[PDB]
């Protein structure tokens, strides 16, 4: 997808967007984003039935199309993340030696049903996800590494970003300005083809069901722009 | 509470190994992340300097300098 | 049950009571209400020991008797609900074509142990329950699934409202002012005798156990109102 | 263990610090406290994996050491507790007949890894835990007594307090200023040697694991006080 | 962004079919639900008029 | 605003006598603390306050089994 085609279908110029902007939010309305896709790929205890978190995201995403808004969940956490994001980015650049360009949203294909919003695009080809955990507890969990350091929601997010962008690796950094030392830590996560195939299978079905639900109440995807 | 000799020394050695400077690289970084105009290393507290040093060590480790 | 028994016992004139005022809150203290009765009819996975949500409500309701106050729960969802309830009533009148009259609290009998506060009484003899879901997500769930996606807590509330008032059906309407279209949806919930029987069995046992707990600590039901 | 050893270690005169204080929080940074130890003794339903609540407290406590701060959880409940704690103490004294002197933090030993902050030390040798529960619901749960009136987190806090102080019994009291009567209730809880043995085995191990994690990222316990 | 003509006509079409009016029925309705004194039909936003229309359509569907 | 009735005052006085306690030395100071007000006479109590005070005396008395 090119910058004029987005403008052509949404009326918004991607070149003039600043993460958090009204336009930034509008572009993600009804779109399956990386932060939420862990809900799409949840499988049940057993059988073919969608778990509550999957049904809940489905309904949330449908509501975005029909209201043209996304309420913000966790206002404290979000303000904290926005306060320290650029410090996290700068420190990632500094410590890694890798240069970072900020990217507007990247749609996977012309349907614009699937996107991510990288916190950076790196000079070596890799994307960048940045987290400023609201609790130093969660920083520490990541920082200590080992089994279960990276929560599966965030692995889903990182892999989905690689699915959307076609890319092969992704940096995943946490920053905590309250840590007296060791406050910036990152890892490289490699494209996992088990995740890619899961998205290839499950994501189109999720889009189809959304189209059915929207049709049932006289809505069509795209209306929100 | 100001930067001790030990910490200053390790910072200065790493800046040279990394080919970076106080005025061009480190003080701008410290100014950004500590939200203050830090114009000299003497304006830095020990706590700030310890954090700065940490970042330099990580930078040095990932580079694999001598 | 009449305005007279309420006056003698609480000092309050029900005719002066509009939803949400100081008086309205007072009259619900210690009373098994429709919004909360889902906790009363909760059963465990096996046996007869009260599940946690049931015990939790028992304790909440006993505290209302002994303190004469009730804290606010979900302040934001509640304020939203109060903000848009009148619009939801109006839009339901307009779209349905059935006139709604507002009602103060209705007790099931002279005991005043059991009550509901309908969001309205309809010209066709049905009650009306009105939700303004805090999340459009929850609105969308109701809008698509209909009957299938009514929370059992909400289904209990509607059935108990029919148990209390003796009515045969109840309008269940959601309203969401953020929806560009389709923001007002309603269904007719019919009286279900399996629920009526559950209340007949379980609620008097709940009342009996409350009296025992109150007696254990020197309290009697009614003290909240004096 | 004295206030001179605490002073030497932390620069804080314990005698000038009172529950809630800014310095009161500093003395607890990284320390296994009685209100949290329930996280430390949680076992898994099977196997040997630390449950989520245990790992979560493990990470919280390490973060306190490495940041020098502990964010306040449940702000409204803590403010309610602070508002009513002295009345709760006086009413306990008054109704029980036993005298209560206030105590700063008490560390179990020179390591300062383990401590409790009794809400009082009683004339009869027992400690005192005082709760002003934010919800009258929880007051009522406790007031009604029975097998289950005391949450297991609270039993662990009480038993840990006896483990820290070498005491044989502890008063567990609740106060609710909103109750019209019966607003103060207490029971005596005896030292339970099963808990003592669990603390003896599990706590030192938890300490060892914390030290290894701190060391993993180049920290030493005690840094948060230098 | 103001109410467009084709949407205004869909509304008026339904008002006539329903035997309702702007003065007696729809302006008071809209004034209440959009929390604003709406004195004439041209003062509706397109978004506001799309909601009013949906409700008229619902009212009609139910007869 | 509703004041302490005579019946309640009497029950309080009965308990004070049995516990060997007084309004001015024991109960009024207590009532002043817990109700966050300067209370210097028994008549400054509300009935609701007096009920609480009476309850605390009953609890104190009942531990000792006093009469």
């Amino acid at each position: 997808m090119t910058p004029d085609i987005i403008l052509q279908r949404t009326g918004i110029d991607v070149r003039a967007v600043e993460q958090g902007d009204d336009a930034w939010h509008k572009l993600r309305l009804g779109v399956i984003t990386a932060s939420e896709v862990h809900n799409v790929i949840a499988k049940p205890r057993s059988g073919k039935k969608w778990p509550d978190m999957k049904m809940s995201y489905f309904h949330t995403l449908l509501a975005e199309v029909c209201t043209g808004v996304a309420p913000e969940v966790n206002a404290k956490a979000l303000a904290w993340g926005k306060q320290y994001e650029n410090d996290a980015r700068t420190l990632f650049e500094f410590t890694s030696g890798v240069n970072v360009t900020e990217s507007p949203i990247i749609y996977r294909d012309e349907s614009m049903r699937t996107a991510c919003s990288p916190d950076g695009l790196c000079s070596d080809g890799n994307g960048l996800e940045l987290k400023c955990p609201f609790t130093s507890r969660d920083f520490m969990k990541f920082r200590l590494g080992g089994f279960e350091a990276i929560k599966s929601a965030y692995m889903a997010q990182v892999q989905y970003s690689m699915w959307v962008t076609r890319k092969n690796a992704w940096y995943f950094a946490n920053y905590d300005p309250r840590m007296k030392r060791e406050g910036l830590h990152y890892v490289v996560i490699e494209r996992d083809e088990k995740y890619m195939a899961s998205f290839d299978e499950i994501v189109p079905e999720f889009i189809e069901k959304m189209d059915e639900a929207l049709a049932e109440i006289g809505f069509v995807f795209g209306e929100q722009w | 509470t100001p930067v001790n000799d030990e910490t200053m020394q390790e910072i200065n050695t790493l800046l040279i190994a990394l080919d970076k400077t106080w005025d061009d690289d480190l003080l701008p970084l410290c100014s950004q992340i500590f939200r203050r105009d830090i114009r000299a290393s003497s304006e830095l507290t020990q706590a700030e300097a310890v954090k700065a040093l940490g970042f330099l060590k990580q930078k040095a480790a990932e580079q694999k300098v001598a």
